[PDB]
C-alpha cells in the first residue's frame, strides 16, 4: 500500500 | 527537526564482548495511531544500511537473536549480547513518527526476495544534470510508494522525500524543493530521482528505499545506493 | 582510455551456488611483451581490495580453486564454482597493460610478510590540504615503486599513480593532474601522497599499493586505506 | 624493481 504514516 | 543524538561516537570492542549503544531523541516519539517508530540499522562500507531493529524492540527477518531493542519516551538503546564480526559497522538509530523522518548520526561499532538494483556511479560536473534509476524487482512496483534517502560525505543520511507510485505524487522534505524531481517509468519498474545543475554538494550517495510500514517497519529493502561524484 | 565494463552490477545469490561475472575492454589489453595484465580484485567489506586472478587466468598465491579467471580480446570472465561465505563483497576487474591502468566499476555479490600501513582518517573543511602517508614494513622500500588508487564513496576504483621510489619522479593519470603530489622519505620507508586546495570530489579512501610486476602481478599488497572526508 | 611496464 502507498505510503499512509506523514 | 528531530534530533537523534547516538552514544557512544565510537565503540571498540573485543570480539565476544557486549556492546550497548544509546540514542536520543530530542522529542518523544509517539506517531498519532499509538505506534513508536524507533529503528536500528547497520551499515558497512561501501553496503547499504540494513534494518536491524523496528518498533523499538522488534528483530527484523533474518536478524540474530544477540541483537536487542528497548526504551521508551526520549531514550533508546541497542544491545548485542557478543558481538560477532559480521556485526562491525556504523550503527543508526532512526525516528519514522513524525515527518521528516531523521536519523541519528551513527555509532561506528570496531575492533580494538524484493530487490532494488540502482543506476551505476556517476561521473559529472557542476551545472550537468543527472537521472538515477532504481529498478524494482519482486513485487508489484505500484503497490507500494519508494523513498529516496541520502547520505552526506560524513556519513550523515537525510531523507529526501517519496512519490506515490499510483498517482505519481512525489512529497519533498524542505532542502530538496529545489532542483530534485521524482518520477517514474512503471513499464520497467523504474523510479528515478533527477538532479539538474549539479553542485559540489549534491555529490553524496542517493538510495532508493521501499518501506513495508504496513508491518510497522519503515526503510525495510534499500537499492545498493548511486553516488553522484561532482568535478567541481 | 581504456574503457572496462563490468556486468552485472549486482549479483544475489545463495551460497552453493554459481557465480560468473563479466568483464569486457574497449580496447585490447595484451602488452607488447605479450603479456595481457588483466586481474579480478576481491574487496570484503570493511577491507582492501586482494588480488584473486592475475595475468587472465592464474590465481593468486593462496587463492581456492573455485575461482578461475578466463577469456582474451576484449572478453573477460571470473567464474566461482561455489560461493562461499568469505566469497561475498565486491569484485572488480582491472587491466594493467595499457597506461592509465583502470578498473571495471564492480560487481556485488550478496547472499539473497610485506605490509603497508597508512595515516589516519581525515575529517577536513574545503579548500584544505591533507598528507597521507604510508609505510612500507618487510621489504626494501626503494626496490619497488609506490602506487596510489582512489575509491570513491560509491566504490569505483580509479588509478592517481605511482612515484618511482629511486628517482622521486611521479606519474599522474590526467584526472590527477593539478592537486595531487607524491613525496616520500626514505629514513621513515614512507610514501605520502598531498592533495591541495580539498573539494567534495575528494572525498574518497585512498590506497597506496606495492606491484610484483616481474612475477606478472600489478597490484599485490594494499594498504588499509586512508579515508579523507571533506565536510565543507 | 622500479615498475616498468608503461
Amino acid at each position: 500500500p502507498q505510503f499512509s504514516l506523514w | 527537526d528531530i534530533l537523534m543524538t547516538q552514544t557512544p561516537l565510537y565503540l571498540p570492542v573485543s570480539l565476544g564482548d557486549q556492546a550497548s549503544i544509546s540514542c536520543r531523541s530530542s522529542q518523544t516519539i509517539v506517531h498519532n495511531n499509538g505506534n513508536t517508530y524507533l529503528e536500528w540499522y547497520l551499515q558497512k562500507p561501501g553496503q547499504s544500511p540494513q534494518l536491524l531493529i523496528y518498533k523499538v524492540s522488534n528483530r527484523f527477518s533474518g536478524v540474530p537473536d544477540r541483537f536487542s531493542g528497548s526504551g521508551s519516551g526520549t531514550d533508546f538503546t541497542l544491545k548485542i549480547s557478543r558481538v560477532e564480526a559480521e556485526d562491525l559497522g556504523i550503527y543508526y538509530c532512526f525516528q519514522g513518527s513524525h515527518f521528516p523522518p531523521t536519523f541519528g548520526g551513527g555509532t561506528k561499532l570496531e575492533i580494538k526476495e524484493v530487490q532494488l538494483q540502482q543506476s551505476g556511479p556517476e561521473l559529472k560536473k557542476p551545472g550537468e544534470t543527472v537521472k538515477i534509476s532504481c529498478k524494482a524487482t519482486n513485487y508489484a512496483f505500484t503497490d507500494y510508494s519508494m523513498h529516496w534517502v541520502k547520505q552526506a560525505p560524513g556519513g550523515d543520511l537525510k531523507y529526501v522525500g517519496w512519490i506515490n507510485t499510483e498517482t505519481d505524487e512525489p512529497t519533498f522534505a524542505d532542502d530538496f524543493k529545489g532542483r530534485f524531481a521524482f518520477s517514474l517509468d512503471t513499464s520497467t519498474s523504474t523510479a528515478f530521482l533527477q538532479i539538474n545543475n549539479l553542485k559540489n554538494e549534491d555529490t553524496a550517495t542517493y538510495f532508493c528505499v521501499r518501506d513495508r510500514h504496513d508491518y510497522g517497519e519503515i526503510f525495510t529493502y534499500w537499492g545498493q545506493g548511486t553516488t553522484v561524484t561532482v568535478s567541481s
